């Protein structure tokens, strides 16, 4: 693991 | 383009971005939410100028973005974002920008956009979107 | 709250 | 159409559709993992016969949906999901169904598809994916 807490991330959008 | 990324926050008060018809969208700067006080996101700001500001002041936080769309397409050799529309609950914020090209979508049936990342250059190259609960 | 647990949905796509 | 939501799970790890290279998608089902054991989800049915299965066995958990792709557009006057592509961290499955209509796409950077939802008549109708980390 690392300390920084993460996210869901969708993309990228546009190429 | 640059590279960015505003990593995640609690929420989103107001979009900030600035787009020419004739082209693309260009600047792109966000007030987020952060533990139920505003933060001001940095500015995103394209390498040229001449561009339309607009800015979307969201009613947070009853307010919110249920649909991010907009049509990707080639300007001057540089295939980027060149409209955007913020569907709320509220209402709809767009279309900013030429509507042709390749249209995206991203609807949300549960859950908050809560950040952006991307890359901007002459116009917005492209963009991802950090969703949480 | 409820005793239910959430998840985010992205979509729908197809017909509205 | 008639409406299905399996909800979510820890996981994918096998997609059963069919598609009519003509038309559109048409039955879907999935296996999911739930903590570690497959889960065999409800077979969403077409109301029609006449299409080709497909099996989309994931190597889980190394291998995961990292962007799903397709179309939506008319069959028979009903707006309907056409095409789908499955592409994941190790191969892309697809298109399957017809390439025609609105594209549509939803590329993932970070977290998982842990579920689907949506509608199934002649045709998958609409459908919407549960997201987590
Ligand atoms: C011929 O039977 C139809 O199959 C269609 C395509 O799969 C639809 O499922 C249709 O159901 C109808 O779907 C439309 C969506 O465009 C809408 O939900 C309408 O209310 C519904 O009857 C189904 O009869």
């Amino acid at each position: 693991q690392s300390g920084i807490s993460q996210t869901v991330i969708v993309g990228p959008w546009g190429a | 383009g640059k590279a960015f990324d505003d990593g995640a926050f609690t929420g989103i008060r107001e979009i900030n971005l600035s787009y020419n018809k004739e082209t693309a969208i260009g600047d792109f700067q966000v007030v987020y939410d952060l533990n139920g006080s505003p933060y001001v996101g940095q500015n995103h700001k394209s390498f040229i100028t001449g561009f339309t500001p607009v800015k979307i002041s969201l009613d947070f936080p009853s307010e919110y973005i249920m649909e991010v769309s907009g049509y990707t397409g080639n300007v001057s050799g540089y295939v980027v974002v060149r409209s955007l529309t913020f569907k709320t609950n509220k209402k709809t914020y767009g279309p900013y920008g030429v509507t042709s090209g390749t249209p995206f979508n991203l609807p949300i049936e549960n859950g908050l956009i809560v950040g952006f990342k991307g890359s901007i250059g002459y116009w917005l190259d492209y963009f991802s979107m950090y969703l949480s609960l």
